[PDB]
């Protein structure tokens, strides 16, 4: 027996083997294409929870081969209800390595390459092996650091973008019965820092209600979490909280129910003490296969020049019926992470909160450094307090050099 | 193993028990849902439907599995091919959840209808995929009579098509995204002015409090009630606005004037509820009406009596930064007027059960509670039949026609689908499946076009492009597209199932080329 | 978009 069986890519190759009207313009037919597909295409997957799964599904039956899938996590008995590559019997095993496994076994000559990693583990050199990433993550972080990896990828000779520097990036999100797609070509289109109000960071409550003003079953399970346990200590100094450790949650349930007594608070119950410990995202598998069929069809298209693609911010909800909505976001110039020139600040606690509480820079704990000497820093308990003197050693050009969280990249910005 | 099995469910399924409930899960683990075809498309809605717990599902395939087959299948292999169909993708989607149990019939729908059809009326949905136009309308008919729900789902090349048919289905729970909070502030309940009046921590009140101050007042200058966004509205939000004085109060006042335009908001019966009230069923009771519009009559008499024009109010109202004591006094008072609306609308619903005594308490008092807090939120929806989308004078073509206008429309999806089955009728088989049968199907799917068209009655502009497009297509089933109408096609069936949130009303048509789609009422 | 892109159907440098 060959490799492919009689008629295995009928279904992918009458896309790629016939001319049609509504064609990519430099697209041409070819019994060629589908090769690169199967034999010299690398597409990186970023995550193999819920959209991964579906998204190492989609690649492979469309004819990719040479995947390789990125994650940090564990199989946990709550996956299962939509992340169909693990079993009951994978809990506690990486959920990378179980999903290479389940896909290289189902799809006959598939070849998905596993890595137990995060995206900040890796640098240049392994991105720039790919030709196409598919990000399914579902942190803000996640989303913007790869988008910053990628951008900065780009090689521009004397402001002139080349084209074999750009790495295709199609990033999927998924909310219950609500997801989104898009299709970002650094440094051609609007990346993901291009639109920051399309990626609205989680709920985080503030201070005083918290501390002072509970009101929400909510606020009682996030106080215990969030000041209680660490003051207290209720399974031994230094023990930290565990999100799935059975004991630490009937803990924080218990404490929690005391708080709203208190204050005459109803509704704390064990499920919604679980929610907000581990700021559960209801999910389902539908939703999700949804999202990853459009985030797919588009790395294919991508990859063959099939079809022009998404142009490149597609929303799916589920709720009302159902719709798909998309539109073209903006490439911002102004844009801190894909604009070729540096930021403009016109102005020491000045720019670390600026270029935190901004809209437009909405940084998590920035470092910022002078010319050649390390003004601020956050990252090193002596960096946040001897050099923490915030406390108003520069001039007017200066050119000032950022460091977040947020990306692998030193915002200029002067 | 039982409880072990209880909690193991709760931890499998917890992050979608967070979307329909534990009700939800049951009328789920309850249902037996049959699929007709297993191809790439069948699989995939049914994978999205095993994966969540459905009770259980019969597959029903009469095909052997083909190279192409095991080629865009996730759940079918190189060694299934020759091998059932039906049988083979059982065996791999059954491997998906051991809480749901799998089932075949190695038979054709065709074969199923002639000899038992009464054979579907064991199912609680009925999802076809794949099916030839006689196959549909003849599997329409018998399940149309039977009250069996039905959804029709097809994947040609890069289109996807999905059918809902279902006489009538009523909901409740709709969940309805930002909707619009039932403050009472233009029309207060005698607790509600109670409350307010005892006002007159001044940085720390809820800002619906804030506005009733200001809206006491105004009410009391112009008397107007205030619908002029910017207009009374901005200067309503200026003179919230002026009250602050020295008081690093903004937050608070700020928020009251954020709100200004979302609370003001009247209260008022929503249209959707209107026609529900207005509807022949909700008129005229008998013995066989529904649990659902015993519910609706019900709430018809309330807003005639203790509601004086108005639904009951909700209860529930959104969070305002605001001293604990205040907070929750004030959510009480909406509590107990939900709760004392809530009781008049049982004591409505009673009334009912005796004027039919169709039982003392047919309903829960859990049901109850749920129309009340979503009698704003109330829908139906009524499928017309497919045999009226086909019938030549019942079929919508104004619909068709208007939505032509544009040549782009996703309607043209749905004509050279309808132009393809007709090629597949006279030609017995589908237009450029082999690349050597394309260049001369185009014609003869242009003819088969053309002749559904007149057939009709529709003069509408089908553009070429579509028809060489569609021979291009070869009649091929992408996996990518039959995953995307996989997932939709698979939540509207689990809406059908639990009665939650709104199924899309008649066709859906997906196009994976521009990914755009759109919904008809054919 | 102001200029089309096309992936090269090749391998990386
Ligand atoms: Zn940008």
């Amino acid at each position: 027996m060959k490799l492919d069986w009689e008629g295995r890519w009928n279904h992918v190759k009458k896309f790629l083997e016939r001319s049609g009207p509504f064609t990519h313009p430099d697209f041409e037919p070819s019994t060629e294409s589908l090769q690169f597909l199967l034999d010299t295409c690398k597409v990186l997957v970023i995550g193999a929870g819920g959209l991964g799964c579906e998204l190492l599904k989609n690649l492979a039956l469309s004819g990719f081969r040479q995947i390789h899938v990125i994650d940090m996590d564990t199989i946990d008995v709550s996956n299962l209800n939509r992340q169909f590559l693990f079993r009951p019997k994978d809990i506690g095993r990486p959920k990378a390595e179980v999903a290479a496994e389940f896909l290289n076994d189902r799809v006959p000559n598939c070849n998905v390459v596993p890595h137990f990693n995060k995206i900040q583990d890796f640098n240049d050199t392994f991105y720039r092996q790919f030709h196409i990433i598919v990000c399914g993550l579902d942190s803000i972080i996640a989303r913007r650091w790869i988008n910053g990896m990628l951008i900065s990828l780009l090689n521009y000779e004397d402001g002139v973008l080349d084209p074999s520097s750009i790495v295709p990036l199609i990033d999927g999100g998924t909310e219950g019965f609500k997801g989104n797609a898009r299709v970002i070509l650094p440094g051609m289109t609007a990346c993901i820092e291009c639109t920051l109000e399309l990626y609205p960071p989680q709920v985080n409550f503030p201070m005083c209600t918290i501390a002072s003003m509970p009101r929400l079953p909510e606020h009682c399970i996030e106080y215990v979490r969030m000041l209680q346990w660490p003051k207290e200590q209720p399974f031994g100094e230094g023990v930290p909280l565990d999100g799935d450790d059975p004991e630490h949650i009937q803990w924080i349930f218990q404490k929690s129910l005391e708080r709203a007594s208190q204050y005459n608070i109803r509704g704390v119950t064990y499920r919604l003490t679980q929610g907000v410990v581990k700021r559960i995202i209801p999910a389902v598998a539908s939703t999700n296969a949804v999202i990853a069929a459009v985030c797919a069809t588009e790395v294919f298209k991508i990859a063959t020049s099939a079809y022009i693609p998404l142009n490149n911010y597609l929303v799916f909800n589920d709720v009302d019926g159902l719709y798909t909505y998309t539109f073209e976001a903006e490439r911002k110039e102004n844009c801190p992470a894909c604009s070729q020139l540096p930021q403009n600040i016109q102005f020491l606690q000045e720019v670390l909160d600026y270029l935190t509480n901004s809209a437009s820079l909405q940084m998590k704990s920035p470092a910022i450094t002078a010319t050649n000497r390390t003004l601020y820093l956050q990252s090193v308990t002596s960096i946040e307090e001897r050099t923490r003197p915030l406390s108003k050693g520069l001039v007017d050009g200066q050119e000032l050099a950022v460091a977040d969280v947020t990306t692998p990249q030193t915002v200029l910005f002067k | 193993m039982a409880q072990l099995g209880k909690l193991l469910k709760e931890q499998k399924y917890d992050r979608q028990l967070r979307l329909w409930g534990d009700h939800g899960q049951e009328a789920l683990e309850s249902a037996h849902v049959c699929l007709i075809n297993a191809t790439a498309t069948g699989t995939e809605i049914l994978k999205n439907l095993v994966l969540p717990g459905i009770g259980s599902f019969t597959i029903i395939d009469g095909n052997q599995v083909s190279g192409e087959d095991a080629g865009n299948n996730f759940f079918l292999q190189r060694s299934s091919i020759g091998k059932n169909r039906a049988e083979a993708a059982m065996e791999f989607l059954q491997e998906l959840n051991s809480d749901v149990s799998g089932s075949f019939v190695e038979e054709s729908p065709e074969n199923l209808l002639d000899n038992d059809p009464s054979f579907f009326c064991r199912f609680t949905v009925v999802v076809a995929t794949q099916l030839p136009e006689s196959t549909s309308l003849r599997l329409a008919d018998v399940l149309w009579n039977s009250q069996i729900p039905l959804l029709i789902c097809r994947t040609y090349g890069l289109v996807g098509y999905m059918r809902i048919i279902i006489k009538e289905h009523p909901v409740i729970e709709s969940h309805p995204d930002n909707a619009l909070e039932d403050l009472r502030l233009d029309k207060p309940f005698p607790e509600l002015r109670e409350h307010f009046q005892s006002y007159d921590d001044h940085s720390h009140t809820p800002w619906i409090v804030i506005i009733a101050k200001y809206l006491a007042q105004w009410y009391s200058e112009t008397n107007g009630r205030i619908p002029k966004t910017y207009k009374e509205k901005e200067d309503f939000r200026d003179l919230i606005r002026q009250g602050i004085l020295k008081p690093e109060d903004e937050e608070n006042f700020e928020e009251a004037i954020k709100n200004v335009n979302t609370a003001l908001n009247t209260t008022q019966i929503p249209s959707s509820i209107e026609d529900i009230f207005n509807d022949d069923r909700c008129i005229n009771i008998t013995k066989q009406t529904p649990s659902f519009w015993i519910l609706a009559r019900a709430l018809k008499e309330f807003v005639a009596k203790e509601g004086q024009g108005n639904l009951p109010v909700r209860g529930t109202i959104p969070d305002m930064i605001a001293d604990s004591g205040k907070y929750i006094k004030l959510q009480n008072v909406y509590r107990e007027k939900a709760k004392k609306d809530a009781a008049a609308v049982g004591n409505h619903v009673a009334k009912l059960l005796q004027s039919i005594g169709q039982a003392p308490e047919s309903i829960s008092e859990k049901e109850l509670k749920l129309l009340c807090s979503n009698s704003a939120f109330l829908r139906v929806v009524r499928c017309r039949s497919l045999a009226e989308e086909y019938g030549l004078d019942t079929i919508n073509k104004d619909e068709i026609i208007s939505s032509m206008d544009n040549p782009d429309n996703e309607i043209v999806l749905y004509l050279m689908l309808r132009a393809v089955d007709r090629f597949h009728k006279q030609q017995g088989r589908y237009p450029g499946v082999s690349n050597y049968q394309v260049e001369e199907d185009i014609g003869k799917l242009k003819s088969c076009l053309t002749g559904f068209l007149q057939e009709y009655g529709l003069s509408v502009m089908v553009k070429d492009d579509y028809v060489h497009e569609f021979c291009r297509y070869g009649a091929a089933e992408p996996h990518t597209i039959a995953a995307f109408l996989g997932g939709a096609a698979a939540q509207e069936v689990i809406k059908i199932i639990t009665k939650q949130f709104v199924i899309f009303n008649n066709t859906y048509i997906y196009s994976g080329m521009s990914q755009t789609s759109a919904t008809f009422q054919l | 978009m102001i200029k089309l892109f096309s992936l090269k159907q090749q391998k990386k440098e």
